């Protein structure tokens, strides 16, 4: 039972910081994942972070542009979206994956989904 | 009745039977129903973050290649026939080491039914991983799971379900762990995606409440009484320097022994547990009792009245502030 | 053959045995030979044999040197005798509330794995004489009081199964615990009373006797707790040690009471030491009398 | 060797509490079971409780109506029969099951049977 | 769809198949692609200077002896067929003790593809040596 | 190397106590056995006792009539022959069995034989 609230999207023409705040049984869900859904297209992996260790992974598209990290004190994960492009125009969602729930890349492996911030540039 | 007739029937079933091909190969997925009867949970290890589970694992599926007519019986066959049938490639995804029991024979059952329904039973012992959150230890609750998956067949080929739904796992009342009680169990079904495809998954999970009683008698009560012993020093005359520093030393040093003993059966975790917070509190109390003597010792020559006042205050303030410490701790963690 | 081990820590015991099964298979009846045919063990792989298993076993094997330890003997009418030498570690849930003055009931449960009572029935061959070698059991820490043989049918969802039970009643021997637990605790308690004959001016001496007796009790307990499961209840031995601990702790508080008053009230202080010398030995004697009557 | 005495049945039109008091070797018999036998019909499982842990099970018929618990101090188990119905009209028996004695649901797995309180509504 | 037809196809692949000979024996080397999915590292031991690793070890290679036509499917076969194929002789050079998991069957996968591509998967636990420099420990 | 001396036989018409006193390496021979040989008949098992534990066994004929026990202080075993019969008329012998020497019932498994007290009634 995890609850996820995300903030820091908005509209820009530039560096940005999305954040994702968790609460509840986060021990059973050690991984947080960022997805994005463009209009028409399927839901797409951006990156993921372990709560414990900070072990990080990224899609190729956002590799050496976006950076994810967290702080366990606030129970918060953040996507720092630097060097933005007009391809980066989608409903960005935050999600939690269980310990034995499969590969990082596949959205149906994730259980608790945030609301979804729209981002246009 | 006629054994030669049954032998003929069984020989016919296995004639041209291909073990390489699942039932309905190339067609809809084979549906595999699972029952578990728990025999025991023998061990839970915080050190190895695992537990040992022994169980009767039953799988049901239909193989129409094994349908038979003219016999109104279910055919229980000797276990060795399992090597001549296709069986599902089921595995325990969080197991560390597992075996099928072997005495007096491999502990394994095949029962055919006229319509081609196979029941296949196995007695399995499995040591399975249990990542434990020890932040509230020993007032902790753990969720220990068994994850059941198809090794090689995707959801195109195989589907899993709990046979009998929420009644599919039995014998949870047989679990007799001295250090734990089972609060709840849950059964989950999901599909899981890897690069190689989508796989059926079943999960059994238990919620395990650790019993406090062992820790009261062999951790909390020792620490309380060593703390109380430290206060005896406040009724000893301040001229008995050896006596009072001896009480201080022996109380400070026995706290260390409590901690060492407790740390000997726990993983090297990098965070503080609830029991460590208690022992640190007790340690601060017994250390301050010894510093109180050093303060009295330092002033009693020049200021014998103030020295006497500090001992007379300590006798009330240390028991009272330890009572408050206990009240705050036990409300926060219970 | 043996019970090699009993483990309180693992709540199991290890049993080695010759397990003989007899049944009739008329497919194996033979004529024109007035002999019983003992065949090489490997023929067992070419026969049907019962699917017998030990329901409370944790890990078991058939002994393997110099060959698999296994016997087939046919008789002319088709009677098969099938023998196996088995070592089995088997679960024994133990009630340790009266430990070490405890009695345990350790069992071996024998069941058909796959065949129901429609297909197979079990019986003790020779009735109450069917299990032998109980006199061979040589456990240092235990004696076998009694053994019993039970037959019942057991029901599961998959059907009714034949069950046989062998059970033993195991009385733990007290002698080890006297010499290495009870006698140490008694003598540390007696040492604490030496303090009452030491002059009250010897503050270091008397608090040293108090400290060292209080702290050695802890060592007794730690050593004992090192070979026992983490059970959540109090054992008989723990009740003894808690009693002893209260005695040695009170002996040290008695010094603090004497220390507190001897300046102002040297007569009352002297009276309390003079009373303690009688009252602590007497009340420890009473404590021992009550304890040993309750548990023996 | 276990002895079982049950009480608190009687006749009502309502909430009721049956009790079942054990004595003897209850360590060898860790489970207590409630059965009921209607006139004509076979003996039927109601529910069962472990002495140690309080792990409980119920038949579907009485699920979210009846509740069983115990106290180890008195060596007593109780069936709290709330939200009663005219189907609940049977000789209610208490019984003890051995450690290795099979499934909960099957009365022939149980060894020590109480007297049997008749209950009519 | 037709199980007898697939049985015929599979039987044809293994008829006269020599497990002693690697694919393209005597010709260019067989190229073996490796994937690993880490399940866990359970232990690290300074005392034994080793660690315990559990993993899904996937090997891909082409064996044109196993190419099949007239079936637009990948064929996942029961694990026991691995004993009737050539597979690479891969080993872990710094392992101390390793096994393939065995319950409820040997934890092992074969998937053929029409062009003769074999995917072969194994679930392995391995204890592996780790010489450790403890100067800054 | 064990030596065995037996006494307390004699002639009676009644309760009697035969005794059997051992000396030497009794650790290697943990079992003591009582046999009896009637004129003409083969040597016949009566009962046996372990030195350590006192674990006892009897032939059916003497079951709930004769009783064997020992004391390890004197290194002595005794057969207490109560409720005697004219069938109980034989040369009664005492014997020691080695640790691995086979079944209790078979006299050729035993190594050290006492002299043999004649008993007539
Ligand atoms: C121990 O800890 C584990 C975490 O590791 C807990 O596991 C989770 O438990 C919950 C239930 O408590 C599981 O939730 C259920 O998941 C089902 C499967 O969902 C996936 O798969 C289907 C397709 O098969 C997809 O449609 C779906 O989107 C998911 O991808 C759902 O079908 C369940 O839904 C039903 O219940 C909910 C309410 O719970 C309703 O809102 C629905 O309408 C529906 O009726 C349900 O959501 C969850 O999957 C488990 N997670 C993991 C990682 O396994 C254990 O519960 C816990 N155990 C104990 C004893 O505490
Ligand atoms: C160690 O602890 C275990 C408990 O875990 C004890 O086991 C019980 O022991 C008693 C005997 O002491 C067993 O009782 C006997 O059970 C037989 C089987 O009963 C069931 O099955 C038959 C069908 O096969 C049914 O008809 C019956 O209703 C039962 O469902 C009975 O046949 C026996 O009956 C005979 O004896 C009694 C007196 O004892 C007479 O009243 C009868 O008329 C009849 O002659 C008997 O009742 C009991 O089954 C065991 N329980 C378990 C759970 O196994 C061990 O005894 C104990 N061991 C030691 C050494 O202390
Ligand atoms: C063979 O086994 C089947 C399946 O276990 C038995 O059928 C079940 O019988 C019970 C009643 O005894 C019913 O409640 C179930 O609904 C039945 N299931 C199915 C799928 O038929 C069947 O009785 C057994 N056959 C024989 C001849 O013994
Ligand atoms: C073969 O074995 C059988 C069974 O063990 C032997 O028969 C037993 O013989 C003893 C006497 O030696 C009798 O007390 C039993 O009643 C017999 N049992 C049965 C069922 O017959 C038999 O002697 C052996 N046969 C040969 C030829 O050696
Ligand atoms: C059989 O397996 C192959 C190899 O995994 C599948 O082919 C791949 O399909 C994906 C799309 O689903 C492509 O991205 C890859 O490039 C393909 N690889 C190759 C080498 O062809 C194929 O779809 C599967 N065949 C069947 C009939 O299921
Ligand atoms: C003031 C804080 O110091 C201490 O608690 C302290 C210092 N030496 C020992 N201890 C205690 C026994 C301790 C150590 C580690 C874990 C829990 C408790
Ligand atoms: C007054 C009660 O205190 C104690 O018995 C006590 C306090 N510290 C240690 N002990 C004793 C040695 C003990 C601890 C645990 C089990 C058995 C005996
Ligand atoms: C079931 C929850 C367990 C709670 C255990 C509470 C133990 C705390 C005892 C407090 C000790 C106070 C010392 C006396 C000072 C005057
Ligand atoms: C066979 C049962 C064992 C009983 C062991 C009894 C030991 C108790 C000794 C009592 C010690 C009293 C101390 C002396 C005080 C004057
Ligand atoms: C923290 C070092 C020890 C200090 C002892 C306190 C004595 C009193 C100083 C006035
Ligand atoms: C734990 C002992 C507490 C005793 C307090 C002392 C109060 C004395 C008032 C005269
Ligand atoms: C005076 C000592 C009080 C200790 C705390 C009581 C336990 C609280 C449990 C909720
Ligand atoms: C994680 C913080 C735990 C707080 C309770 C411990 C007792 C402190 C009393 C001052
Ligand atoms: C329980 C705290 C220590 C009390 C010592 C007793 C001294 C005598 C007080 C009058
Ligand atoms: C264990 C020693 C008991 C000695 C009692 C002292 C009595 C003295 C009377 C003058
Ligand atoms: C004076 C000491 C008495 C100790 C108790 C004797 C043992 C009683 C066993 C029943
Ligand atoms: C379970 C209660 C045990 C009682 C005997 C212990 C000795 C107490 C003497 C006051
Ligand atoms: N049953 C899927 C096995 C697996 C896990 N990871 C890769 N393959
Ligand atoms: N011999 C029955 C095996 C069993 C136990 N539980 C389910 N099946
Ligand atoms: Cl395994
Ligand atoms: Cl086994
Ligand atoms: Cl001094
Ligand atoms: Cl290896």
């Amino acid at each position: 039972q995890v609850q996820l609230v995300e903030s820091g999207g908005g509209l820009v023409q530039g560096s940005l910081r999305l954040s994702c705040a968790a609460s509840g049984h986060t021990f059973n869900y050690p991984i947080m994942g960022w997805f994005r859904q463009a209009p028409g297209k399927e839901r797409e992996f951006v990156g993921a972070i372990s709560w414990s260790g900070g072990s990080t992974s990224y899609a190729d598209s956002v590799k050496d542009r976006f950076t994810i990290s967290r702080d366990n004190a606030k129970n918060t994960v953040y996507l720092e979206m630097n060097n933005l492009k007009p391809e980066d125009t989608a409903v960005y969602y935050c999600a939690a994956k269980g310990r034995y729930s499969g590969g990082l890349y596949y959205p149906t492996n994730y259980d608790y989904w945030g609301q979804g911030t729209q981002v246009t540039v | 009745g006629n054994m030669s007739f049954v032998k003929e029937t069984v020989d016919k079933l296995l004639k041209g039977y291909d073990i390489r091909l699942r039932p309905d190969f190339g067609g809809p997925p084979v549906c595999v129903g699972m029952n578990i009867d728990i025999a025991s949970i023998d061990m839970v290890s915080e050190v190895n973050m695992d537990y040992t589970l022994t169980m009767y694992f039953q799988q049901y599926w239909r193989d129409k290649r094994l349908a038979y007519s003219g016999i109104p019986l279910n055919l229980t066959l000797d276990n060795r026939v399992a090597d001549q049938l296709w069986v599902p490639d089921t595995y325990f995804l969080n197991d560390k080491k597992s075996f099928v029991h072997g005495v007096t024979v491999k502990n394994r059952m095949i029962r055919l039914h006229p319509d081609g329904t196979v029941l296949y039973g196995l007695r399995i012992t499995t040591t399975a991983a249990c990542m434990m959150d020890l932040r509230r230890y020993p007032l902790d609750e753990q969720n220990c799971t068994l994850e059941i998956e198809s090794y090689g067949y995707t959801t195109d080929d195989i589907e899993f379900y709990w046979r009998g739904g929420d009644k599919a796992v039995t014998g949870v009342e047989r679990i007799e762990l001295p250090q734990f009680s089972i609060v709840e169990h849950r059964l989950v079904s999901r599909n899981v995606v890897f690069a190689t495809g989508a796989y059926p998954r079943l999960s059994l999970s238990f919620r395990l409440k650790r019993n406090i009683g062992y820790f009261i008698l062999q951790t909390y009560m020792p620490s309380i009484l060593i703390t109380i012993l430290s206060w005896v020093s406040f009724w000893i005359n301040y001229d008995a320097s050896a006596a009072r520093v001896a009480l201080g030393i022996t109380t400070v040093l026995t706290m260390t022994t409590i901690n060492t003993h407790l740390r000997e059966t726990l993983p090297k975790i990098p965070y503080v547990t609830a029991i460590d917070m208690y022992l640190m509190g007790c340690f601060v109390f017994v250390f301050l009792a010894l510093l109180e003597y050093a303060f009295v010792n330092y002033i009693f020559f020049s200021q014998p009245a103030r020295a006497a006042a500090i001992d007379r205050w300590s006798r009330i303030v240390f028991p009272f502030t330890f009572s408050l410490f206990n009240l705050v701790y036990w409300l926060y963690y219970v």
